């Protein structure tokens, strides 16, 4: 295909390996998730802008929009842990094993 | 269970965007409008398996229109040959390619 | 280096930034000096509350035994160059409460004092005179000439 | 290209002032001028303790309202469209959805503060 | 009295006059006496590139008129 | 429009007529060969036109509109 | 020759910041029934020079507990961000002619808070943390109103370009059909730049200095010039938005004179405002902007959506 | 090495992504992703997407200003690590930078790498158009027909954002 | 309904003003007489090229010259 496509998809899988290997913090994983979505948005916008698809130009930003509509939910899924545990370490999140 | 209610109620929800060769605002064509038109009209209603087995040439031409990768290989080959011929030293660029050319208008 | 010394002495002495460190009667006298009658701000003297952005410190009031670490830390957090102006009699030699059990006999024992202003409380015109004397002390500084000689 | 030149010139002028502010004057540091500022006393603990911040929902809904802004922002070019009735009806609909979210926040005690 | 601020603020007026005016004067130098051709869309850029390609000196501000053709 | 089509055809002819004098000793190459199965005209990508010219024209033509303030 | 234009854009606004400090102290004394600084020079003309040299020959005094990366990165980013959004301003011809200069202003204004957050977190103190939290709350308050004010005012302009904003003034000012939005925009510019009664970060009575309480001289002056360039540029932007003047292509002197005088008068009005009112609590900041400002600007936004359709007054996008 | 400006911006994009993918601390990860988003917005502006680049800029600034407020609110440790205060953070950062330079050296040498799909070494400017779109920009009418053509999409987006508001209200109630 | 309106006007006038402006913006474009004028103003803007058509010989409406009286005019916006 090209070169910047390779760079963007490699950034996506780099951020995927960042998310799929935790480092004892939930919000850092949320940041990696938003990075994966950044790579997705950048790839989609570049693909459209190369292919002159005008009417599909709504799809990137709306994609972006919906990501925030879940990302805040992840933040809303953080303080509740902070309302039960003192911190937000994932190794403390092992109550569901019995 | 693909409940296609878009045809049952006759309401257009997302058929106006799903294809690159659709109706566009202010009538702007995409970069592969003709190839999309050929690939749709050749592979309409005959089934996906027969479309893949028979309409492969126009789909290949459309994919070459979109990705342009064979043209990239062509440009890479001629540019590597050009760099090599400059590097040994049996090629001189013309004044038209070098910049002092006085373009058409 | 003589004229460059004349420049940086003019820059420091015309933009003195004191700190809001009052403790007693003498603090109210400082606030009376900062009134429109005497107008410290006309001399390039504008009050700044943080020790990290202050040039001089005017110790107004009585420095007690519960206050010496606070004054020492506040003075130690100020950036160089720093000057200390003692005020009143309480911060000069204890004054009225010199013989008390919980009053530091002059704030010289905690911080090095540059300008002594006598009074109880000193008049705001006398305080302006003391600040002008401090400005004239800054003016005759000889930092770069001494650096060139050394 | 000119935006890049302006950015580089602005960054060069910005980072030249701190370098002038740092390496020109004489430094003299001890272990009290570098101490944290707590009004002349030692700090009680560290500042890395978790703040019991009370407007978490206000920050999240600021994010959500900014995405409402992102939906409402390409409206001027839609003024040049042909189908004006759908434009006006759905711009009013989206503004009404914003107002519905704000009114639900108002009624269900969300704009106030915790504790 | 009060009018004594009127000197100093006037200096700020000069400090709010020197930048923008200079840009206009710069626009009267690099563009050969005319304004800078404001390009906003593809057709304005195409016309400016047409002037650049027809001027023969690779400058768009050198505008040739009806005397150029015979 | 007439100027644009004449210039595009002129640039493509210039690129094709110099492709012959560079690639002769290579084996098994047909000069001017298209990569499309159909003979219909396509709008050429920018690499086919200015892929043999100097780079100053590249940053003055490709990014020239975007980089003009 | 863009370097000369950039230098002549960026240096005299720093000089304007310095003389803004001069006239700030002078006028702020003058409504307080006292004189201003007039000892150092003739009518105090040498006060900004002494202030500038004095801050740059002091000791930087980096704290030990402060993370040095963001501690050294915050003021340069603040000064750059206060400097980098001056370009799309038409003066009468802007430096860079961007079609979407309003979006550029909005995004670089959203970036301007990050210096405050990094200076609050880099220095290890409670006061800096409280200042950073109050700055966060201030951003929560002002952004969701300011975006809608700018959109609803801009709806009659037809496009996001600031160059076409000078065309719309050729008949009447837009402060006449959008005077309520002018009030909303002025309160929003009061809130964004962190000026009293919406300061809430460099507090004197609440905190000591807030986000830069641990910032000694040298790095501290950058925040000062960044804030003053911010307020001067914001008043210039408000002047261009609501009180745009008469532009003649053959003589830019008229428009430069007019917008300079109008922006100077608006900055004097800002100085007049900043020291006549008590400081607001930051809990009442989003008890006002999220409660009183937001429904009113939603109503006015839908009114300005439905108004050009009503009167058949759709503006051109070009 | 001039017309590789898109390549250079993409390399800074991958560098910032490797930098914040180590997950050292939410503030420093936000800084790394913000550098990455800045050069990605630069990519989109260099491809003519003024509106999309500025929109992703403004959205990311708001979203991780909120993230900054949250990590300074709740998710904080006593001694946050910058990049070198812990071993595995620096190890995976250096590892990611080494693989980044690995395919940099792979793509500047043979001009054709094969990672899943095949990839070329020329800049993307070769695929950009030679035609002119008149007195208008096409993406502008995309986001303008967002309101006219885009009926179902805008309806479901607004309903999903309203549902997000009501869900986020319902979650942090406690009782 | 007068007492309730007076009560909300006394407590918070901002909500009353906002709802009045919202109701006006909802019900006035449905009663506007110039909306169709906006429709033809938007429809009459010549963005793309008006390409001609082939001729079979049977067309009474389209002209052969732009200045021919046959075809649509734009007199209504010129007068207004
Ligand atoms: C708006 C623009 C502002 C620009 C910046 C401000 C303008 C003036 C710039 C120069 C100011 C003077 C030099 C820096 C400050 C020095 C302060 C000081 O007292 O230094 C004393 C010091 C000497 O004192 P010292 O070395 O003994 O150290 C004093 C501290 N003790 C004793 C505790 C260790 O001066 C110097 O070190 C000399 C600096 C260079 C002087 C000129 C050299 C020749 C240049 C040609
Ligand atoms: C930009 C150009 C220049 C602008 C003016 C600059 C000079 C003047 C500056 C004055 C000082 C400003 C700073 C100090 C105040 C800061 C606080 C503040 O502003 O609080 C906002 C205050 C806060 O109100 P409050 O403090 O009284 O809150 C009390 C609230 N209750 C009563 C519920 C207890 O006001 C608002 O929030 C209202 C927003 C503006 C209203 C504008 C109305 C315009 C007209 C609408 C229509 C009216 C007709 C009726 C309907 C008709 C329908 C068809
Ligand atoms: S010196 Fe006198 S006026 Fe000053 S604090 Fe002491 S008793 Fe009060």
């Amino acid at each position: 295909m090209s070169l910047v496509y390779m760079n963007i998809m490699m950034a996506f899988t780099v951020s995927l390996t960042g998310l799929l290997m935790y480092r004892s913090h939930l919000m850092s994983s949320l940041l990696c998730l938003e990075g994966m979505m950044l790579s997705l948005f950048i790839l989609a916008t570049l693909m459209i802008l190369n292919s002159h698809f005008t009417l599909a130009s709504m799809m990137p930003i709306i994609l972006l929009v919906f990501a925030a509509c879940e990302a805040a939910l992840g933040l809303s899924l953080l303080v509740m842990v902070s309302n039960t545990y003192g911190t937000d370490y994932v190794q403390n999140l092992n109550l569901l094993q019995c | 269970p693909f409940f296609d209610v878009q045809k049952k109620l006759g309401v257009d929800l997302d058929h106006w965007m799903t294809i690159q060769s659709a109706e566009q605002p202010h009538r702007i064509p995409a970069r592969c409008h003709a190839f999309e038109k050929e690939w749709i009209e050749c592979a309409h209603g005959i089934g996906s398996i027969r479309a893949e087995k028979e309409c492969k040439i126009e789909f290949e031409d459309f994919r070459e229109c979109l990705l342009r990768q064979k043209t990239m290989k062509r440009l890479n080959a001629i540019k590597r040959q050009r760099d090599k011929l400059i590097k040994e030293g049996k090629y001189t660029p013309p004044p038209h390619h070098s910049g002092q050319e006085d373009l058409r208008p | 280096v003589a004229k460059l010394d004349d420049l940086i002495n003019w820059a420091r002495r015309s933009s003195l930034w004191p700190m809001t460190f009052g403790l007693a009667c003498c603090a109210v006298e400082m606030m009376h000096m900062a009134a429109p009658r005497y107008d410290m701000d006309r001399f390039g003297v504008v009050f700044r509350a943080s020790p990290r952005q202050s040039d001089v410190m005017i110790v107004a009031g009585t420095l007690t035994n519960k206050m010496a670490p606070a004054l020492r830390k506040v003075y130690d957090q100020m950036p160089e160059p720093r000057y200390v102006v003692s005020m009143g009699s309480c911060a000069n030699g204890g004054g009225y409460y010199h013989y008390s059990y919980s009053v530091v006999r002059g704030c010289d024992r905690i911080v090095p004092v540059d300008i002594y202003v006598p009074g109880c409380p000193p008049t705001a015109e006398a305080l302006l005179y003391g600040i002008l004397q401090l400005q004239k002390k800054i003016k005759r500084e000889k930092r770069l000439r001494i650096w060139y000689r050394r | 290209m000119n935006l890049m030149i302006t950015l580089l010139t602005n960054f060069t002028l910005a980072t030249l002032l701190v370098t002038i502010a740092f390496w020109l004057p004489q430094l003299n540091v001890y272990s009290e001028k570098t101490s944290p500022y707590e009004c002349g006393f030692d700090p009680m603990g560290s500042a890395r303790l978790p703040f019991s911040m009370k407007f978490f929902l206000v920050a999240i809904t600021f994010l959500l309202f900014d995405l409402e802004i992102a939906l409402l922002l390409p409206l001027p070019w839609a003024s040049q469209t042909t189908n004006l009735n759908t434009m006006l009806t759905m711009a009013l609909l989206l503004i009404f959805l914003l107002a519905v979210s704000l009114a639900y926040e108002w009624t269900q005690k969300g704009l106030e503060w915790t504790e | 009295m009060w009018f004594e601020v009127l000197p100093g603020i006037a200096v700020m007026g000069v400090c709010l006059f020197i930048p923008g005016m200079a840009t206009a004067r710069i626009h009267r130098f690099s563009n050969g006496g005319r304004e800078k051709r404001v390009a906003h869309y593809s057709y304005q850029w195409y016309l400016m590139e047409r002037d650049r390609r027809v001027s023969g000196v690779n400058r768009y501000y050198v505008s040739k008129g009806l005397e150029n053709i015979d | 429009q007439a100027e644009k089509d004449r210039r595009v055809l002129q640039m493509l002819r210039e690129n094709l007529e110099e492709e012959a004098t560079i690639m002769k000793d290579v084996p098994g190459w047909k000069v001017g060969e298209s990569v499309f199965h159909t003979t219909r005209w396509v709008t050429p990508m920018m690499g086919e036109l200015y892929g043999l010219r100097t780079g100053e024209e590249i940053l003055s033509s490709t990014y020239g509109f975007i980089w003009y303030t | 020759m863009f370097m000369i234009n950039v230098l002549t854009l960026i240096i005299p606004i720093l000089l304007a910041v310095a003389f803004l400090t001069l006239v700030e102290r002078k006028v702020l004394g003058y409504m307080q029934f006292r004189k201003g600084p007039n000892v150092v020079g003739p009518y105090g003309l040498l006060q900004p020079i002494a202030d500038a040299i004095k801050l740059f020959i002091k000791e930087p005094l980096r704290p030990a507990t402060s993370s040095i990366s963001m501690f050294i990165l915050a003021p340069i980013l603040a000064l750059t961000l206060a400097l980098t959004m001056w370009i799309p301003l038409p003066m009468p011809y802007p430096l860079i002619n961007m079609n979407l200069g309003v979006l550029f202003m909005l995004a670089m204004s959203s970036l301007a808070v990050y210096s405050i957050l990094w200076s609050g977190w880099a220095s290890n103190s409670k006061y800096a943390l409280i200042g950073a939290l109050r700055a966060v709350a201030q951003t929560i308050s002002y952004e969701v109103t300011l975006a809608i004010i700018l959109l609803s005012v801009l709806l009659m302009n037809g496009s996001f370009t600031l160059s076409t904003l000078i065309i719309t003034q050729e008949q009447v000012w837009l402060i006449f059909p959008a005077w309520p939005l002018a009030m909303m925009w002025f309160i929003s510019t009061l809130a964004e730049t962190n000026r009293a009664p919406f300061d809430l970060t460099e507090g004197e009575s609440e905190l000591v200095s807030g986000f830069n309480v641990e910032y000694a001289a040298g790095p501290f002056a950058l925040f000062f010039m960044a804030e003053y360039a911010n307020i001067i540029m914001m008043n210039i932007f408000t002047t261009t938005l609501f009180l745009g003047a008469f532009h003649n292509p053959y003589m830019p002197e008229l428009y430069t004179i007019n917008f300079t005088i109008k922006s100077l008068l608006l900055s004097i009005t800002f100085l007049w405002i900043r020291a006549s009112y008590p400081r607001f609590r930051y809990d009442q900041l989003m008890h006002l902007l999220w409660k009183n400002f937001l429904p009113l600007t939603l109503a006015l936004c839908m009114w300005h959506v439905s108004l050009p359709i009503l009167l058949s007054s759709i503006p051109p996008q070009t | 090495m001039m017309t590789y400006i898109v390549f250079i911006l993409s390399i800074i994009f991958v560098m910032g992504f490797v930098g914040f993918s180590s997950k050292p601390s939410p503030i420093y990860g936000g800084l790394g992703l913000i550098v990455s988003g800045g050069v990605g917005c630069g990519i989109v502006l260099n491809f003519g997407g003024s509106f999309l680049g500025l929109m992703v800029f403004l959205i990311y600034l708001g979203g991780m200003m909120v993230v900054f407020g949250y990590t300074t609110a709740m998710a904080t440790e006593q001694y946050p690590e910058v990049w070198v205060s812990n071993k595995v953070v620096l190890g995976t950062f250096i590892t990611g930078l080494l693989m980044e330079f690995l395919m940099v050296y792979y793509v500047l040498k043979d001009k054709e790498v094969e990672i899943v799909f095949k990839f070329n070494g020329m800049g993307d400017w070769v695929i950009y158009d030679t035609g002119d779109s008149g007195f208008f920009s096409e993406e502008a009418m995309g986001i303008a027909a967002l309101y006219s053509y885009g009926t179902w999409l805008v309806i479901v987006t607004g309903w999903s954002l309203l549902i997000g508001v009501v869900v986020i209200m319902e979650i942090t109630r406690g009782n | 309904v007068a007492a309730f309106l007076k009560n909300v006007w006394a407590k918070e006038p901002v909500l009353v003003a906002s709802f009045a402006i919202a109701g006006l913006a909802v019900i006035l474009p449905t009663l506007s007489p110039y909306t169709k004028y906006s429709l033809m103003i938007n429809r009459a803007t010549p963005y793309n090229y008006p390409v001609p058509l082939r001729d079979d010989g049977n067309m009474p409406d389209v002209p052969s010259h732009p200045q021919d009286p046959q075809g649509p005019s734009l007199e209504w916006l010129k007068r207004l």
